[PDB]
């Protein structure tokens, strides 16, 4: 996953989880990427799927 | 199975919006973004119980899809969880509504605006959406928005979350019913 096209003002709500470096399971790519942005680039992807 | 319950496709989990029928043929509505590129749908993560296969999908522009049931024994309740649904109606500003989804359960709020355009990016723009102050989270897509016994919309997406609050957009259900020639029951 690439978060350059972010941030986005809205995200669809399908669930396909990603595991962030904060140990938080992000519900989908759009959610994860907006988090990355909000973290000012500090949050990374730990791995695909639930944490 | 009923409105708000989880549905799984080969790609992920969404929520069942409303059970609908045309003549003797049963289907279920859900989000078009969830029907897009999905063929078969199951009732569990294990994919052991089949529900049916995609029959239509409209996303972006609109956000609705319909799946035809192939599962003969599964109960197809005309409700949202325990709630009966008896008709469909148009959203109005100020309307008190309730959403049910597979991740967050039931949450209430109000219609704050109509005919909203939501831009999901990459060319995924949907139009004519109902804006509300109800939250929703990943997995909640395609769940029902209703008011009392009235079916009003399908969860499409938005921002924020249920802890801290958010804005969610729904596709008007009436349009979907009209397009597929089906009705709630």
């Amino acid at each position: 996953v690439d978060c350059s096209e972010y941030p986005k003002p809205a995200c669809t709500d399908e669930y396909r989880p990603l595991c962030g470096s904060d140990n938080k399971t992000y519900g989908n790519k759009c959610n994860f990427c907006n988090a990355v942005v909000e973290s000012n680039g500090t949050l990374t992807l730990s791995h695909f799927g639930k944490c | 199975i009923s409105g708000g319950d989880a549905i799984y496709s080969s790609t992920g989990r969404c929520s069942l919006g409303f059970n609908v029928r045309s003549g003797s043929t049963y289907y279920f509505l859900t989000a078009g973004h969830c029907t897009d590129g999905a063929t078969t749908w199951w009732a569990n993560s294990a994919r052991t119980t089949v529900l049916g296969t995609t029959s239509g999908s409209s996303f972006p522009n609109n956000d609705y899809g319909i799946v035809r049931y192939t599962n003969t024994t599964i109960p197809k309740d005309g409700t949202v969880g325990g709630q009966d649904i008896t008709s469909a109606a148009n959203a109005t500003v100020g309307m008190a509504v309730t959403r049910r989804g597979s991740t967050t359960g039931t949450h209430s709020g109000s219609v704050t605006a109509l005919n909203a355009t939501v831009n999901y990016g990459g060319g995924d723009v949907v139009y004519g959406m109902i804006r509300t102050n109800v939250c929703a989270e990943p997995g909640d897509s395609g769940g029902p928005l209703y008011s009392g016994t009235r079916a009003i919309g399908l969860t499409s997406g938005g921002s924020g979350n249920c802890s801290s609050g958010g804005t969610t957009f729904f596709q008007p259900v009436t349009e979907a019913l009209s397009a597929y020639g089906v009705s709630v029951y």
